[PDB]
């Protein structure tokens, strides 16, 4: 990440001193000792998952005493939750029911 | 480098990744409570958005002119320096200034009451500055430092410089061209 | 829309009209102020 000197406002570089790593200016004496953990997270875009779960994938989220689906009122349906973008997104819930003479997709 | 790398079917435990990640960087060399190692809390490096300067720590919406004047009246009685931009000509005549219908500015007028400032219902704000009413709106929200300073050349070669205070908010005054024109269309 | 709040009087002063300057520091944030820093000189051309 860009961080800039309070004195002259040139761009800082990270270098190493005799006791700590420092943010340092190239044009003035200013240095800033890294005393504690500092971080910067990118969170890039993941792949699409839409065509990855279709067609009898290896899902696993089903559990004992799980709810029945609302149309058929039978537990013959899978349900899962996934991030669609990066993991800062709140996870979305989705479910699909597959029964005899009955095909549907629901949200 | 061995290329035929091996893999297994077992599912990674959630906490096992979390605690492995934790142990990789939670180590700290903060034990050096010494002068060099110490760091000045009021000279942190500047993260680039100036409202968002704090990147390292000890651990927005937009206001409107009705709200600005309400905060400085009820919630806080402290005085504050606004900075306001007026139209290029005020509705006056330069008094005896030896002219031509030239522009009128605040430098030409004389001290006293100059007008009245009205806050209406629904947040409309007007500056009634004569017979005419000028509209007042919030200017660009500056977040760099601004200082209001006197300079006085009290002597031929020397003088005094004095800092009177910081300036936070900008107001823009403009003529209400719809009202001026709805009087007498063309 | 009647003026239900803050009919504010507006007054004008001229005693500093030839003296008053606005200084602004485009690269210094509003929280870091030069109020503590000792100043050694000031120079102007009027
Ligand atoms: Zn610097
Ligand atoms: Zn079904």
């Amino acid at each position: 990440m860009l961080l800039f000197c309070p004195g002259c406002g040139n761009g800082l570089i990270v270098e190493e001193g005799q006791r700590c790593h420092r943010f340092s200016c190239n044009t003035c004496p200013y240095v800033h000792n890294i005393t504690r953990k500092v971080t910067n997270r990118k969170y890039p875009k993941l792949k699409e998952v839409d065509d990855v779960l279709g067609g009898a994938a290896a899902w696993e989220n089903v559990d004992s005493t799980a709810e029945s689906c609302p149309k058929c009122e039978h537990p013959r349906a899978y349900f899962m939750q996934l991030q669609t973008r990066s993991a800062d997104e709140p996870m979305t819930t989705f479910y699909k029911c597959c029964n005899a003479q009955c095909g549907h997709r629901w949200r | 480098r061995p290329e035929v790398i091996q893999s297994h079917s077992i599912f990674e435990q959630g906490p096992a990744e979390m605690m492995k990640k934790k142990g990789n960087w939670d180590k700290t060399v903060d034990v050096s409570d010494m002068g060099p190692s110490h760091i000045i809390n009021i000279k942190k490096e500047k993260r680039e958005t100036d409202e968002e300067t704090k990147q390292i720590l000890r651990m927005l919406p937009k206001d409107v002119s009705v709200a600005e004047l309400l905060r400085e009246l009820s919630l806080t009685k402290e005085e504050e320096l606004l900075f306001l931009q007026l139209p290029d000509t005020l509705p006056g005549q330069p008094p005896t200034q030896d002219i031509a219908e030239n522009a009128c500015t605040l430098a030409d007028l004389t001290e006293g009451q100059v007008g009245k400032l009205l806050i209406r219902k629904s947040g409309r704000v007007q500056l009634l500055l004569g017979k005419v009413t000028l509209d007042v709106t919030m200017g660009t929200a500056c977040s760099f430092l601004q200082e209001l300073v006197s300079v006085g050349l009290g002597d031929s070669r020397t003088g005094e410089m004095t800092v009177l205070g910081h300036v936070k908010h900008k107001l823009v005054c403009s003529p209400d061209f719809e009202s001026l024109l709805d009087h007498k269309h063309r | 829309d009647d003026p239900v709040v803050q009919e504010i009087d507006v007054y004008l002063a001229k005693s500093l009209a030839e003296k008053l300057y606005l200084f602004q520091y485009p690269v210094r944030p509003a929280s870091m102020t030069y109020d503590d820093i000792p100043h050694l000189s000031a120079k102007i051309k009027p």
